[PDB]
């Protein structure tokens, strides 16, 4: 989960 | 209408060499201040971003808001049959079906035009948040992409370690594991906490195929966020990389 | 007996080059006059014609007109034995079974002897027409080079496109569609009965270009109804003249 | 421990270069007069014998005779990120189960270190005899390279004839044949005390002729009945010696 | 007609 | 046998 881009956008 | 013209066609060539191996489609978001493209790659752990401004162009004209669907496999093509002296123009309609480009030799004598067939996306652009960094690493570009390439040779993954001196890349692998040290005095790391992140080298080697638009590189880095990795591109923008941790 | 000294031996190198990739095997018609070959290719949908005059040759004889039937890829990997500063010597009994090559290397003191089997061809050799073109272009041989790559990307087919002030090339695909646009500069040279706008196979033009060493300039000569000549000079000495039958569908 | 620095570390790059894709593995024999390797093709058709004396490093440190088990491949991989200026040092502690690489780079503050891991080989000991030959032939690396490549692609085996005055090399095959003859120079030499008619593998001296860059120069000496060998000079700190065995 | 035997005398 | 280096080498047969 936190080795993908969607993680940490927004 | 939209119409761009660009002396130094070179730029685009060199863009889309920089794109077309980690992505394959995009929307090129064009507007009155420029050209903004944004897309993950298909595994979902990097992203590309892309700024063109207005003003780096020679002409420039946006009537109205484009959302241009793009197969760049195909543009990248077209591209190819620029050569690197090339004045470019880009040219769309603002209900647009084909992205025309035409491309003006130096010696003269010689225009090429290409119509290249655009395509529907639907996707969610979601934010880019703009974050604090705890290391900011400038360096070269080429010291960058070669560091990038060996290491990859000895294992999967890179560990970046930043501190006030100096810069530390590290990979582990069977055959053994490597370190390279690279000191501050053209290298220039700007570090408000001390950092140490681990990160896939087969995306970074995507990354560095964008080594031709800068002699420079710039790392930016903490603890829970993407990494970027910046390349400015001349005086009109740039293509920034975000890579996730490596988990 | 056959005999022909070539001291710059560079040029049959380029010449194999521009050969056995679209040719397999083929007969070499030596005579008194020079060095002839006359060829389709597997598809028989072009022909190429190399002539390389006696008089180009540093020193000749040829005492029986000869047939010499040659494996192309055999006699390039023989070629590639030799360095492009290289005298070279080709020399061949009456009904010769065997073709001798001898590479003087003119600075150092090496020389290398090769002998080539020959095959047993069966003729077949049908006459070229004589005509004259609506359009003949000439133009740097590099460029019209770039020109058959870079549409090739595009799609299958150029339709070569002619008037008096300049020569278009287009291709279309799946991709989309392109055209190259050359005005007769003051160097582009347009000489014009009337218009033409043909098309012919990519696939086989970048097959063509393959001789581009050879010179600095290509001649395009066409008209309806007729092949494609794609002529490069071999200069003070012949030829190579590729042929190519209009695209159908 | 052992220690030796190497200012010239292109030659270190140069040797894997030349080895990596003939031998897979091998033993690195350390001691106070410098570094040997020896190890024959895993056919054993073909062998090689690097000599590198103490003398030719920089600093130069052997406390215990080592025979270090190593992984050519993975050792090339690590050589590959030394640049073509670096310092180079390698070190192994006395119980070495790994070995040291140390890159200094001329010019910038970059300073890489990689530790490689060591295997455990038990190879075969075994003597290469001394010997004088009926012919020894001096000539340009690049020249012999360009023979054995060209000869190679008309056939397999190359019979090598030496005379007082010339070499010759040639090949035949299906397509037909070739001979290549050079001339003794008034850089060629020839030093033949008894005329030799030869045939070797071209394959295989397309493996030796890898080493192309350690030397503008190759000698080959041959005999009747016994290997040729191929040898280039590291010049200032010894050789690499191909030797093949007469193709039957 | 995509032949040159076509167009061959 | 000949044409294995293992022939020559030390005590060479």
């Amino acid at each position: 989960k936190k080795g993908l881009i969607d993680y940490y956008l927004m | 209408m939209f119409e761009a013209r660009l002396v130094q066609g070179s730029i685009l060539k060199k863009v889309l060499e920089a794109l077309k191996d980690l992505i394959n489609e995009a929307c090129w978001d064009i507007s009155s201040s420029g050209v903004n493209l944004q897309s993950m790659d298909s595994s979902h752990v990097s992203l590309v971003q892309l700024t063109l401004r207005s003003e780096g162009f020679d002409t420039y004209r946006c009537d109205r808001n484009l959302a241009m669907g793009v197969n760049l496999t195909s543009m990248s093509k077209i591209l190819k049959c620029a050569g690197n002296e090339d004045i470019i123009t880009l040219r769309a309609e603002d209900n647009a079906d084909t992205l025309a480009l035409v491309f003006e030799a130096p010696n003269q004598e010689k225009v090429s035009d290409y119509e290249m067939k655009l395509m529907d996306l639907d996707v969610e652009q979601l934010g880019i948040p703009e974050q604090e960094y705890s290391c900011v690493v400038k360096m070269p570009s080429g010291e960058f992409a070669r560091i990038c390439r060996d290491l990859s040779h000895i294992g999967d993954a890179v560990v970046i370690s930043c501190a006030k001196d100096g810069v530390k890349f590290s990979a582990s692998g069977e055959l053994g594991n490597g370190n390279i040290k690279l000191s501050q005095t053209a290298v220039t790391i700007e570090m408000n906490e001390p950092v140490q992140l681990t990160f896939a080298l087969r995306y970074l080697n995507f990354f560095t195929k964008a080594t031709p638009l800068s002699s420079t590189v710039t790392l930016s880095m903490s603890a829970d966020v993407p990494l970027v990795v910046e390349y400015k591109i001349a005086d009109m923008g740039h293509l920034k990389y975000y890579l996730a941790p490596k988990i």
